[PDB]
């Protein structure tokens, strides 16, 4: 569970990331891309070449929905339904892959957010993308 | 493999007890059932509402038969579980787009399916080699994923 | 989430296990040694020997959890509060190894309830030991 | 461990910017931070209460050197990680009793520290090379458990 700290961390640091979310989301998904091939099979209709508009298309999808889940940290469960619905249902993506995602993140803020990726910060911001993932899969079974 | 030629025997010889038929069957359709996701790849087989319709449906039934053929004859290249999967290795990635966990998902079903099966002799020992084949296999198989 | 019917699979199965589940905590053990022998680190102190007293003495204690579980199947949480401060605060257990001793549990289940572990019970009793452990490594971070 | 010649040229070039005294402080603290179950090893190094308490504590920095050191090292035999790891991974198993995924952790903490450092000089396939060396070392330092 995210505690007060917690909360105010990732508000903290997501409020950092302000209006280039967009682009580091494209960034975690070409990272995720390079270190863990095997997430490629879930995208085998994008072009995943480097400056691909789909990926940028894409990383801003998934950047919209982390800015979301932080406007809505106290109710994440009603605030991501339709994207919990989305991945069990239509996507079917493995459970495994959101770690790898979500490792991707944050070597994508640290990569661009050093004053403020402290230890602390990055114990809620992973705390917080592990909760993220949950949500997704919730209702997988 | 890192297999113990007692290890070996114990795999070799449970498997000579083994219809690969139904074996093959019940493995694919507990996959289906017990992690329902890995239902995506098999949309064209019909209906896999339920158990029931999983554990019925001949094309399941038929596709698992086919799995555990490949897998019964990696059985006897043991010693070079790459090469023996090199092709279907690459055609897992490249043409059916699956995802290399569903292999240890399967892995771990089988496992299942033999001590439901086999009981008694499906000892712990005996389990721990099979472990060790199914590791095997699902890294063999991923190998070539690029 | 445990859905009814999957509630009903779980005290079904556990229902016949009886007076053996002391026999197939031990025995779920000794698969778990063998098999993964990386979850050996965490008994360092006992002897692993097969039919050790450790051992068997161990294999009851987790049945018994297991039991309670299945009989506080509506209130998880509550019913192994302790149990999960326990391994979040003293054990301190990775969470990974879970998985494996929840698969050795299954093997176990099967290879002695062969008529009751069919395809619906394997899947509610998988979900059911997933419950079990996002309830013991809940309070980890 | 599949790194291609530049990829491996990569690591080398970018491990030579690095204060491995320094890394091996970050790295450990923030495993004993973010993964607070692996604290379980170190209660004799005093207080890990809080985060300025685990990343200050002279213990942790002490130990966290001596970690990155063997892991320097083992950078410069790439070719040979398990002979490098050998006689570590036996000392990890028998006497520290030290969960292998422990060695995983810490590589994707490193990897987070390095990116932290190198900020855009950490490239996609930077990390991609590394990825595949902290998993090699990883590898390598569960070789000899049992
Ligand atoms: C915290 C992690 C994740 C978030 C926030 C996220 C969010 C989203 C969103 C917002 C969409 C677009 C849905 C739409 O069309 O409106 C999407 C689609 C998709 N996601 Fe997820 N996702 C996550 C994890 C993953 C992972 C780990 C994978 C696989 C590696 C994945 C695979 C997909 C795929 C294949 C699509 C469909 C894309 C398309 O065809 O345009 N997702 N995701
Ligand atoms: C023991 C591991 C496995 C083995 C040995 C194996 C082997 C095979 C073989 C021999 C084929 C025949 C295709 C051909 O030659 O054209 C095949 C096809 C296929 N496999 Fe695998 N498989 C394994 C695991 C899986 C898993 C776990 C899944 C997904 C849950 C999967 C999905 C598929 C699909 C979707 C096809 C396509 C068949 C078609 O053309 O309709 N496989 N596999
Ligand atoms: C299905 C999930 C599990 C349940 C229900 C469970 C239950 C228990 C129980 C009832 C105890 C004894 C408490 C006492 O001594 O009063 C215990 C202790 C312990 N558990 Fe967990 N456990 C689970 C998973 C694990 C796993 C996966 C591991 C490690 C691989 C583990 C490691 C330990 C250890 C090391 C002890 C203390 C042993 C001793 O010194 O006697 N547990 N657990
Ligand atoms: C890259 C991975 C690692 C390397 C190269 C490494 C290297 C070392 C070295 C060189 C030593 C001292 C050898 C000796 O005392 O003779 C050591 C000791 C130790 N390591 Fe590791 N280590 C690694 C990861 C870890 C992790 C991730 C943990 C725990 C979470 C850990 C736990 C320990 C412990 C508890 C000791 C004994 C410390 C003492 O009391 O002196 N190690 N390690």
């Amino acid at each position: 569970v995210l505690s007060p700290a917690d909360k105010t961390n990732v508000k903290a640091a997501w409020g950092k990331v302000g209006a280039h979310a967009g682009e580091y989301g494209a960034e975690a998904l070409e990272r995720m891309f390079l270190s863990f091939p095997t997430t490629k099979t879930y995208f085998p209709h994008f072009d995943l070449s480097h400056g691909s508009a789909q990926v940028k298309g894409h990383g801003k999808k998934v950047a919209d929905a982390l800015t979301n889940a932080v406007a809505h940290v106290d109710d994440m469960p009603n605030a991501l339904s339709a994207l919990s619905d989305l991945h069990a249902h239509k996507l079917r993506v493995d459970p495994v892959n959101f770690k790898l995602l979500s490792h991707c993140l944050l070597v994508t803020l640290a990569a661009h957010l050093p004053a403020e990726f402290t230890p602390a910060v990055h114990a809620s911001l992973d705390k917080f993308l592990a909760s993220v993932s949950t949500v997704l899969t919730s209702k997988y079974r | 493999m890192h297999l113990t030629p007692e290890e070996k025997s114990a795999v070799t010889a449970l498997w000579g007890k083994v219809n690969v038929d139904e074996v093959g069957g019940e493995a694919l359709g507990r996959l289906l059932v017990v992690y329902p996701w890995t239902q995506r790849f098999f949309e064209s087989f019909g209906d896999l509402s339920t158990p029931d319709a999983v554990m019925g449906n001949p094309k399941v039934k038929a596709h698992g038969k086919k799995v555990l053929g490949a897998f019964s004859d990696g059985l006897a290249h043991l010693d070079n579980l790459k090469g023996t999967f090199a092709t279907l290795s690459e055609l897992h990635c490249d043409k059916a787009h699956v995802d290399p966990e569903n292999f240890r998902l399967l892995g771990n079903v089988l496992v299942c399916v033999l001590a439901h099966h086999f009981g008694k002799e499906f000892t712990p020992p005996v389990q721990a080699a099979y472990q060790k084949v199914v590791a095997g296999v699902a890294n063999a198989l991923a190998h070539k994923y690029h």
